[PDB]
RNA sequence: UUGAGAGAUACAAUUUGGGAAGAAAUUCCCAGAGUGUGUUUCUUUUGCGUUUAACCUGAACAGUCUCAUCGUGGGCAUCUUGCGAUUC
């Protein structure tokens, strides 16, 4: 519905992560989103037509 | 009758006359009220006592 | 909880905070015991929601007891977290009243929904 | 079904000009009995109510606010109990067959209570009510009464007494 | 706030005058009276003054039938109807007070804060819509 | 008396079977030739057959029972309708007071 | 398609 | 008389005549009201009925 | 079904579900398999048309000497199939009218027959034939039997509430009627009425009163059983002829009684 | 100013600049619920029509109004003192008025206005069980009917045929949506009646009072047996 | 032209009860009913009532940026002269 409207929250803790995402990462307005089987792996696509591609590089 | 009145009502429920002379002249109405010798209030200092 | 009458059903609790959404929406209710009691006291009120579920529920049934005396419909739901959440607010929300438009684009929904509340009394 | 036949089964019609029979399947189907209804009359439903040792009784929901107790003798109503609601759409009899459930025009589902022997009936409980009106019901054991509407749904009502949802 | 809060309290004032100005008066009866008589003859006679008792004066009013004066004829009709008047001028006054504290106060909820859009109805009556949206 | 747990006890005796020390004492000093019983209520059916009468309070008692209720006062005790009337007001209050608490 | 069986009359 | 004889014969068979404010009712027989239930509610009946042979099922 | 499904039933232990409305078919739903038992699946088992216009009503005995399901619509007859049987066997449909108790009888003198249908008595006589009288008597609201007198000259109509009786002139294309007040026949009820004379009648009453007017027979009454206290109709009197001076009458216990008048 | 009394003996008409309804007192002086209150050496209680539903009968039109400074009235639909307090100061101090109601919220101001009255007495258990106040009062010679429930007429049926006496009088108050709403008060209202006379009831007049309630009615009614 | 039934509503006459005056004949005053001529509301009733339509709803105002509110200047007095309300 509005713009820059993802969270992602760490479970079992329940706590939203704090450092991202940020006022400046180009969100958009986040229409769908999924995450790679394999290599951790977001991929967040929004109204704009724009598939942003982040990896969490913990995995 | 105190016990179905709104909590506001129970703040102001000793200055009427300030209260409805505020209201009638558009002033700031006052804030403590009958309340305002309770002893958590008398805590208070400030204008966190009217809070 | 036993002393709270009329409790709605699941179908009639759906279209109650169904029309409280869209009352929340258009700005036309009043969230919480002490608003509530107010809108009653002027008499702005079209009906009540209650919630029955606030842990000492004497700090609730009181404006029943002066629903009685002016005649307006009140109803009970069973959670003040699901009233709070339709509402619109981040808080739990004992009681909400929906106040009175006769311009508002939900009137027709209003006028339903405290007929099925007045139909259980 | 796996008892004999008993010999007071009898099957009892209501037409839709008011006029109840009353057959017997022995040998045939012999018509034992008709009671008539006059002018402007109707049965939309009836039941029995067999309490184990007593007389059986025959009650019947015309097309009015009324359920009628039919003494089987004189071809007459004994009793007349306008019900304190409604126009009665349909009727169900509990099992053990102590209460009555009628399921009214204005979406009420009002109990009336049998177990005073015969010829009495009493009002008990309207249960919580609906808009829609109730055009059908049935009773589970004493327990829960379900009821088809005229909206297209199906409500289940808890009867059971001394039970918090009453 | 501040003039919404005055207009709220003339509201009130007028209110409760109203309540108990019209609560000490007597206002008239009208019900569809409904007797109960035997079966052709006392129906189709004219009740014989069963509470009648004279068919001029105390039977077609009935705040006091009855079986058995300070300027009477214009002054206390008068007064009755400057009384009448005067509760009819405060349901006016309170009405016309609703009206624009409810104005005031769609004004004052459009002030706050959360999207919102003008609304425009068919005739021109604008509106305010406000944005699904919960307040954080 | 008008002792207020004679009153109480009254007032129990008639909410529940009532076959409390008023109408046992009264069975018990009745028993002639345990003859036909007309108790006040049906659900007082210990109270009417537990021990030796021939109960029945069916459809006509109540008849009876309008016309000896009609006329307590004139006759059946030495007082009147005053005493009658401060007696019943006072056990009304005393069940009030115990039915609604305070 | 009719009652018979074992069973008695209109008796017991 | 054959374009009034239904009106004269309701002015025969009916009760509770307008007097003023007032309205006479008639009180009903209690042979009638323990022979018979009452009549039916025609406008459900006919509710009903004209459902089941409504237009949209297409009855011969 | 095609249209609206109107009544339905079971039988006992739930095996079978039947139902019937408007479409004037009758479904079968079965859950016999013990696979569909064990699974809990019904499956849409037979399909029978037999009825006319509608199906209104059904119900369902079930005992070891029956096991039949009976059904009634619109067009008024009465249908029986057996259950466990139901796709298989054969069925019956009742005729649309069994006339157990008689509306229509005629007198040989004047040629004449009547009928009584709801309140009203149509007479016609015999030649072709000529409709010559009805009466549509709106006072009377329930009606029940009646009898014509042998010489065609009273006619009592009775209901359980009261009865009428109308003597008649033969007016050539047409019968005139007149009504005569007794009181002992408006206040009692009257179950059947058959002239043991021109102008004695024997009468049983709903309250089993017998009566012999323009007095009173006393009946032995027949040690109730407990199919008699289930029952309450069958020690009633349901028949009674009578032919100068001697009737007989019938409780449908099985007891047949002559009388003497 | 100017006091006329009324038809019925206790109900008087305080005419002048207002010209409403009144009664006399029986706890002196004092108000009980704010009501005004009009000395003229003597003191002048005002019944309201729209608060009460006796007044509102009398303010209609009642001839056979059975309740009469010399009798007892027993009134099963009070709850709190709004017209019971009325009803004792047109019956007086003479005769005694039977409060008898179930919910025990308003039952406090009930007794609290007992005390001060004790023409009468509260009853503060339900008017469908008259088993449970057998042994307090009985033989009442009117009736007083203001329930709201489904099954009015077996209420007032049975408090009638076990403690009032015969040639009495039943009033009762019949609000039609507590039976039928979505069908018309005047089809309920005659329902009501015929269901009221298959009882021991002649049932005398009926009126509306739709200025001062909406869809109610007082029947009134003599007791037969 | 609801095929019809039941209701409020003006006129024309005939009246019913309660009071006033007179010997009555009658007259005056008060509350109403019922009957034909118009207007009108309610319930079926057949062509068909629309069997389609309505209203809500999902991320549905806003680059020609949209909106709110407080101020300022001007136009309309040949009149939108502007309500604690948007006149442009």
């Amino acid at each position: 519905a509005v713009k820059d409207a993802l969270r992602l929250v760490h479970l079992p803790s329940c706590s939203v992560f704090s450092n991202w995402p940020t006022s400046g990462t180009p969100l958009g307005k986040v229409t769908s989103v999924a995450f790679s089987p394999s290599g951790g792996l977001l991929a967040v696509g929004n109204e704009q037509g724009k598939v942003r591609l982040w990896k969490l590089n913990h995995y | 009758s105190l016990a179905k009145s709104p909590a506001s009502t129970i703040q102001i429920l000793g200055a009427e006359k300030a209260l409805f002379r505020a209201l009638k002249t558009k002033h700031d109405t006052p804030k403590y009220g009958l309340l305002y010798h309770a002893s958590l209030v008398g805590q208070a200092t400030g204008k966190n006592k009217g809070k | 909880n036993p002393k709270a009458f009329p409790l709605a059903d699941a179908a009639l609790t759906q279209q109650i905070l169904d029309v409280v959404q869209q009352a929340a929406n258009l700005r036309q209710l009043k969230k919480g015991a002490n608003e509530a009691t107010k809108t009653l006291n002027r008499g702005i009120s079209e009906f009540i929601i209650m919630a029955a579920d606030c842990e000492p529920i004497e700090i609730l049934l009181h404006l029943p007891l002066l629903c009685e005396d002016k005649n307006v419909p009140y109803v009970f739901v069973p959670s003040r977290v699901a009233l709070g959440r339709a509402c619109g607010v981040s808080r739990p929300v004992i009681a909400a009243s929906i106040t009175t438009n006769d311009a508002s684009a939900i009137k027709t929904q209003i006028y339903a929904v405290k007929d099925k509340i007045e139909t259980l009394l | 079904i796996n008892k004999l036949t008993p010999s007071d089964l009898r099957l009892a019609i209501g037409r839709s000009n008011g006029n109840i029979e009353i057959w017997n399947p022995r040998n045939n189907w012999f018509q034992e009995m008709v009671i008539e209804g006059g002018k402007d009359r109707s049965i939309e439903g009836l039941c029995w109510s067999n309490v184990n040792g007593e007389s059986l009784r025959l009650f019947s929901i015309g097309g009015s606010t009324v359920v009628t107790e039919w003494d089987l003798a004189t071809g007459l109503p004994l009793r007349n109990y306008d019900c304190n609601s409604g126009v009665i759409w349909s009727i169900s009899i509990n099992d053990s067959q102590d209460k009555l459930s009628v399921g009214c025009d204005n979406g009420t589902v009002v109990l009336i209570d049998i177990s005073g022997g015969p010829g009495v009936l009493e009002h008990d409980t309207i249960l919580m009510r609906q808009e829609a009106r109730v055009l059908t019901l049935a009773w589970k054991k004493d327990d829960f009464v379900i009821g088809g509407c005229s909206d297209g749904r199906i409500r289940i009502w808890s009867a059971q007494k001394n039970d918090e949802n009453m | 706030t501040q003039d919404s809060n005055y207009v709220r309290t003339l509201r009130q004032i007028e209110l409760k005058k109203l309540e108990k100005g019209a609560k000490q008066l007597m206002f008239k009866s009208s019900g569809n009276h409904t007797i109960f008589v035997d079966s052709r003859e006392k129906m189709n006679e004219f009740t014989p003054e069963k509470f009648f008792n004279t068919t001029s004066e105390m039977v077609n009013r009935s705040e006091n039938r009855l079986t058995k004066s300070i300027m009477p004829k214009e002054s206390l009709d008068k007064k009755k109807l400057k009384k009448f008047k005067q509760v009819k001028q405060h349901l006016q006054r309170e009405t016309q007070l609703k009206q624009v504290q409810q104005r005031m106060d769609a004004q004052r909820e459009l002030l706050k804060k959360g999207s919102k859009k003008k609304i425009v109805d068919s005739s021109g009556k604008i509106s305010f819509k406000w944005k699904k949206q919960r307040k954080r | 008396a008008a002792n207020a747990l004679e009153e109480a006890n009254s007032i129990i005796e008639g909410k529940v079977s009532s076959q409390l020390e008023k109408l046992l004492e009264e069975i018990k000093k009745d028993k002639k030739s345990t003859l036909i019983v007309s108790e006040t209520k049906l659900a007082n059916a210990i109270n009417k057959l537990g021990l030796n009468f021939n109960v029945v309070s069916d459809a006509v008692t109540l008849d009876i029972y309008r016309a000896i209720k009609e006329y307590l006062p004139e006759l059946l005790p030495g007082m009147s309708d005053n005493d009658l009337s401060k007696m019943s007001l006072g056990l009304a209050h005393s069940i009030g007071r115990h039915k609604l608490k305070f | 398609l009719t009652i018979t069986d074992e069973s008695n009359f209109m008796n017991d | 008389i054959k374009t009034k004889k239904r009106k004269t014969l309701k002015n025969l068979r009916k009760d509770s005549v307008k007097r003023g404010k007032f309205r006479v009712q008639l009180l009903s027989t209690t042979q009638d009201s323990k022979t018979l239930p009452p009549k039916k509610e025609s406008s459900i009946i006919r509710s009903k009925d004209r459902w089941l042979n409504r237009k949209a099922l297409n009855k011969g | 079904h095609d249209a609206d499904v109107l009544c339905l039933t079971t039988d006992t232990d739930n095996n079978y579900v039947f139902s019937a409305g408007v479409d004037r078919k009758i479904f079968q739903f079965s859950q016999n398999t013990n696979k569909s038992q064990k699974n809990n699946r019904w499956v849409n088992s037979s399909n029978r048309l037999l009825h006319g216009n509608d199906i209104r009503a059904i119900c369902a005995y079930q005992s070891k000497g029956a096991d039949f399901l009976v059904s009634g619509g619109v067009e008024k007859t009465l249908v029986i199939n057996s259950l466990t049987s139901f796709s298989n066997g054969n069925y019956r449909k009742m005729p649309t009218v069994e006339p157990y108790s008689k509306n229509v009888l005629v007198n040989k003198e004047q040629r004449l027959v009547v009928s009584w249908s709801e309140s009203t008595v149509k007479i016609w006589t015999m030649g072709n034939y000529k409709l010559v009288c009805k009466l549509t008597l709106k006072d009377d609201q329930n009606i029940s039997t009646c009898s014509l007198s042998p010489d065609g000259q009273v006619l009592v109509v009775g209901r359980p509430s009261t009865t009428k009786v109308f003597h008649l002139q033969p007016v050539g294309n047409k019968l005139k009627v007149t009504k005569l007040d007794n009181d002992l026949l408006l206040r009692t009820s009257t179950k059947l009425v058959k002239f043991i004379d021109n102008s004695k009648i024997v009468i049983c009453s709903c309250e089993d009163d017998v009566f012999i007017v323009d007095q009173e027979v006393e009946l032995l009454e027949v040690t109730s059983t407990k199919s008699s206290i289930k029952v309450p109709y069958i020690n009633r009197i349901n028949h009674l002829e009578v032919d100068q001076n001697i009737a007989v009458i019938s409780r449908g216990c099985g007891v047949v009684d002559i009388l003497d008048l | 100013v100017v006091i006329e009394p009324h038809r019925h003996a206790g109900v008087y008409i305080a005419r002048g600049k207002e010209d409403l309804l009144v009664t006399k007192n029986m706890a002196p002086g004092e108000s009980v619920y704010g009501e005004k209150r009009i000395s003229v050496k003597v003191e002048y209680r005002v019944w309201n029509p729209f608060r009460s539903k006796l007044a509102a009968g009398i303010m209609g039109g009642l001839d056979e109004l059975f309740i009469a400074p010399g009798k007892k009235v027993l009134y099963l639909g009070a709850a709190s003192g709004t017209s019971v307090s009325h009803v004792s100061d047109v019956v007086g101090p003479e005769g005694v008025v039977y409060a008898v109601e179930f919910s025990h919220r308003p039952g406090r101001e009930l007794i609290s206005m007992a005390k001060k009255r004790p023409n009468i007495i509260p009853i503060i258990e339900d008017a469908r069980h008259p088993q449970k106040y057998r042994m307090l009062i009985g033989m009442v010679d009117c009736v007083f009917a203001d329930v709201a429930q489904p099954d009015q007429a077996r209420i007032i049926a049975l408090n009638s045929h076990m403690f009032l006496k015969d040639q009495g009088g039943v009033v009762i108050s019949i609000k039609a949506n507590c039976i039928d709403s979505t069908v018309d008060a005047e089809t309920v209202f005659a329902r009501e009646v015929q269901k009221l006379r298959e009882e021991r009831i002649k049932p005398l007049e009926q009126l509306t009072l739709e200025p001062y309630e909406r869809d109610h009615c007082i029947v009134v009614g003599r007791y037969m047996r």
